[PDB]
């Protein structure tokens, strides 16, 4: 059967573009599209229909085959909320994912809210209209869909649940995310073994990441310059941590002698750096998760294939923090980097608080969405604004613990 | 000439009703016109005719062509359908074909069924000094063409399919057939293709009665293996006008993607302060000097080729000046499938390098457009100096695969400040502050060899004060300094290296910054016991 689905009250179907597609991807997404019409997945419509939702094609990791991929945010955005976390995953020792979004296919969609899944397949140098589509069946990537498949999903998993209720399982979009503390070795296995209890109807360490420190500079002797940039490092800091102190620091800084000159530290001074190295030493007091505001992520690039961000929800209330040192093979990618990175962090947010934050990144909007496609590889997309990297934020980030 | 196709379901935008707008009174000459005509449209495939019922009235005047009607508010109160033509195939992205042939499908709009469930929704009135409706999409409607369209779509999938060799492309009232059968072999197919059409309503020219190469296209002379510039030029004016220049400027920009090396700069002079659209303007001798020049060059056209699939794809850049670039996209050098210019400003920031960068942004999506793949790129930039610059860029940047050409002028990176203090070089600690309500302020420095100075500043702001500092600091200084200053603002502007401002004051820093030897720039927080910032 199906559920009958709405939107939130008042608003309508999306019409948003279709980016144009490379060769490459669109021939593989008509071969794609047609296979999943004569199945009947989805159908053919016509110009009555007139919204519309863009999608693109990613061949996943160790995989040759091509991938359809339908970019839903604005029409999830309007799908009615559906009222249906797992702290245990947090913790775990070690977590895997499920690309469940086959489940979805098997199960049809009301038909009056078809409409609104209307996509579309490009041309080149527009010599043919587009091929418009509607789905028939539930879409992968749409937050409605594993809504309505939720129940059955519960059973189709009791079995194991039950049969192992020392592992974790949490639903997210198209993904299944599954963490336990066995090792690897009786891990995969009942892993593997889960897989193919679904395959039946039809790695990741949460423990190692949380938050970092600033560790602080330490020289031998230090110029008029060192000392500044310290100072000016540590009053920023202090908006996190009211108690860093830079009297003593700021002192030694009086006069108006060359960068370079070299300067002795006061006792006093010495003192003053002890205690902020002690402060800075653990992660600020008073940092809540709040449910009912929305996660953030903010990222800096470093440079040197190197990259930092910081998740809040609140300006210097970081939830969790860290850097991420490029993959061999973006060379010389900046734009692969980056995908790679808010993808990495996309995922933690999913494990921790189950919830995809949304984004600012450091690069134009230009560069940023003709190859962001081309890089990118997960059955969901999260939200996302361009920004200016203050200068301070970097020099700051760049100070984690190495 | 009606079709057996299954019509579109068409709506009412939801909550809404067909129109109601008085019919106005007309001449008897045009009363015993439309009189006439509509009986005509009516016994064939048209209109109908009906009374009382579905009272939606809409305008019916009539215009001889030296019948005719206005659904203005029907389609205002009629659904949204979706994009027909999100944009025209541009010639370059089109393959050389053995023959072309275009069918003028004209009133094919006439020829297509109406959703009969809105047919109501279309009513007329002729006032005898007589009231019809629809059946067939209608002239001037706002679905019929989305609808006819995709009918055609449609009407057209199996041959296609069985003629895979034979490329249509639908334009408006238009199809456009090429392929690469030997002549009689694509006559006959043609025709396969005009009776296919014509066991649906849709009647086409017999070709005794078609169109004939070259075909004019968006300005392009079409031939089946050549395209050409659509020649053009400007025309000898006695009274120049200050539309006809603004007209004038404007077709001359077209032009300058094609044939660069077209200025406009002193004609675009002759605009400044006009008074009126109408207005008459002098020539500045600068001003003939350039049309003469402009028409020289818009002489001789331009020749060009399509795309091959089998090779790859060619984009060269140049840099025609600061911000303006030109680029040619080809695969067999001097054979260009197509060339253009942009001439970007900006903001309080800007540097060659990343412009240059926008500027293979732009062709890449254009080609994926054109050619659903990205060129491999031929760029005036060394290697090492893009390699310097984008690891260092506080911006995520990139560059599909490219490759140097040393085809001056290169881009290249103005200047670099250094990575720590110079040892042995003049230190100032500049700052800069203004009273906000009141544009006046100061801002001097005072460096380590104490050495002074400042200056009062009648109508300024506080940034402007900064950087002035700033400025200074870089005016009398050296080839070396060391630059201390607390301008969150003022470090990163500087920091980014520009190479280019909106700000002649920031241009004034860029060019004392690329003057010097050696310059390091620090910032240091605002206000705080910090010395030089203290004092
Ligand atoms: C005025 C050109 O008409 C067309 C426009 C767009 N598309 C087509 C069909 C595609 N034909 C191809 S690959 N190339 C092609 C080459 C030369 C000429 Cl004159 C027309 N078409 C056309 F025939």
């Amino acid at each position: 059967e199906t559920v009958p689905v709405k939107l939130k009250p008042g608003m309508d179907g999306p019409k948003v573009k279709q980016w144009p597609l490379t060769e490459e991807k669109i021939k593989a997404l008509v071969e794609i599209c047609t296979e999943m019409e004569k199945e009947g997945k989805i159908s053919k419509i016509g110009p009555e229909n007139p919204y519309n939702t863009p999608v693109f094609a990613i061949k996943k990791k160790d995989s040759t085959k091509w991938r359809k991929l339908v970019d839903f945010r604005e029409l999830n955005k309007r799908t009615q909320d559906f009222w249906e976390h797992p702290a245990g995953l947090k913790k775990k020792k070690s977590v895997t994912v499920l690309d469940v979004g086959d489940a979805y296919f098997s199960v049809p969609l009301d038909e009056d809210f078809r409409k609104y899944t209307a996509f579309t397949i490009p041309s080149i140098n527009n010599e043919t209209p587009g091929i418009r589509y509607q789905y028939n069946v539930l879409p992968q990537g749409w937050k409605g869909s594993p809504a309505i498949f939720q129940s059955s999903m519960t059973k189709i998993l009791e079995p194991f649940r039950k049969q192992n209720p020392d592992i974790v399982i949490c639903q997210y979009m198209d993904d299944l995310y599954v963490g336990s503390d066995l090792e690897i070795g009786q891990h995969r296995t009942k892993i593997e073994e889960l897989r193919q209890h679904l395959l039946r109807w039809g790695e990741l360490h949460p423990d190692k990441w949380t938050v970092q420190p600033i560790v602080l500079p330490e020289k031998d002797s230090w110029t008029v310059n060192d000392i500044q940039k310290l100072v000016g490092k540590l009053n920023w800091a202090s908006q996190i941590y009211p108690g860093i102190k830079v009297r003593q620091l700021c002192k030694l800084l009086r006069g108006t002698k060359a960068l370079t000159e070299v300067i002795p530290l006061t006792e006093e001074a010495e003192l003053e750096l002890a205690e902020n190295r002690e402060i800075l030493k653990e992660p600020v007091h008073g940092v809540y998760y709040d449910p009912s505001k929305d996660l953030i992520a903010e990222i800096q690039k470093q440079g040197q294939g190197q990259w930092t961000y910081q998740i809040y929800q609140e300006p210097f209330k970081n939830l969790k923090t860290g850097k991420y040192a490029r993959m061999r093979g973006a060379h010389t990618n900046d734009v692969k980097q980056l995908t790679e990175a808010v993808q990495k962090i996309t995922t933690e947010s999913i494990v921790i608080w189950g919830k995809t934050p949304k984004f600012k990144l450091p690069i134009q909007k230009e560069t940023w969405e003709t190859w962001w496609t081309e890089y990118w590889q997960a059955t969901w997309i999260p939200e996302w604004e361009f920004v200016n990297t203050p200068p301070l934020v970097k020099l700051w980030y760049q100070l984690e613990k190495e | 000439p009606i079709s057996p196709i299954e019509t579109v379901p068409v709506k009412l935008k939801p909550g809404m009703d067909g129109p109601k707008v008085k019919q106005w009174p007309l001449t008897e000459e045009k009363i015993k016109a439309l009189v006439e005509i509509c009986t005509e449209m009516e016994k064939e495939g048209k209109i109908s005719k009906i009374g009382p019922e579905n009272p939606y009235n809409t305008p019916v005047f009539a215009i001889k062509k030296k019948k005719l009607v206005d659904f203005r508010e029907l389609n205002k109160r009629t659904q949204d359908f979706w994009e027909v033509q999100l944009g025209i195939p541009h010639p370059a992205g089109l393959k050389k074909k053995k023959s072309v042939t275009v069918l003028d499908v004209g009133d094919a709009y006439f020829s297509v069924p109406l959703d009969e469930d809105f047919r109501k929704y279309t009513a007329f009135t002729i006032p005898s000094i007589i009231r019809y409706q629809y059946n067939v999409l209608p002239q001037g409607w706002k679905g019929s063409p989305a609808i006819f369209q995709s009918s055609m779509t449609k009407i057209l999938e199996p041959f296609r399919k069985q003629n895979p060799d034979i490329v249509i492309c639908q334009y408006m009232d238009d199809l456009y057939v090429g392929s690469d059968l030997e002549i009689g072999q694509h006559r006959t197919k043609i025709e396969e293709l005009r009776q296919h059409l014509l066991r649906w309503g849709l009647t086409t020219p017999d070709k005794k009665h078609q169109k004939e190469p070259p075909f004019l296209w968006m300005g392009y002379e079409l031939h089946p293996d050549k395209w050409t510039v659509q020649p053009i030029v400007l025309p000898e004016k006695d009274s120049w006008t200050v539309n006809d220049i603004q007209k004038l400027v404007g077709k001359l920009n077209w032009a300058s993607q094609i044939y660069p090396g077209i200025k406009v700069r002193q004609l675009c002079k002759l605009l400044r302060g006009t008074k009126a659209l109408t207005e008459v303007i002098p020539l500045t001798e600068e001003a003939e000097l350039e049309l003469a020049e402009n028409r020289e060059i818009l002489k001789e056209p331009v020749h060009g080729v399509y795309y091959d699939p089998s090779k790859d794809l060619i984009a060269e850049i140049q840099k025609q000046g600061q911000g303006q670039w030109t680029y040619q996209i080809y695969q067999e050098p001097f054979k260009n499938l197509k060339t253009g210019k942009y001439a970007r400003m900006r903001g309080a920031h800007t540097n060659d390098v990343k412009q240059l960068t926008e500027a293979v942004q732009k062709i890449t999506t254009e080609s994926i457009v054109i050619w659903g793949k990205t060129p491999k790129f031929k760029l005036p930039i060394q290697k090492e100096t893009w390699e310097t610059w984008w690891t260092e860029y506080w911006q995520a940047t990139w560059i599909p695969e490219w490759e140097f050409v040393n085809t001056p002028p290169l881009v290249k990176l103005w200047y670099q400040l250094e990575k720590e203090p110079i040892v042995g070089a003049e230190t100032f600690y500049v700052d800069g502050a203004a009273n906000r309500e009141t544009k006046l302020g100061k801002a001097g420095y005072v460096t380590n060899r104490g050495r002074q100075k400042v200056v009062t500043l009648t109508d300024t702001t506080n940034q402007k004060t900064e950087l002035q500092a700033i400025y200074l600091a870089l005016q009398d200084s050296g080839l070396e300094v060391n630059i201390v200053t607390d301008s969150q603002y003022a470090l990163g502007i500087i920091q980014a290296q520009p190479d280019q401002s909106e700000s002649e004051l920031v241009n004034q820093i860029i060019e004392q910054l690329i003057k010097k030897e050696k310059v390091y720039l620090a910032w240091v927080p605002a206000h705080k016991g910090i010395g030089g910032n203290e004092q």
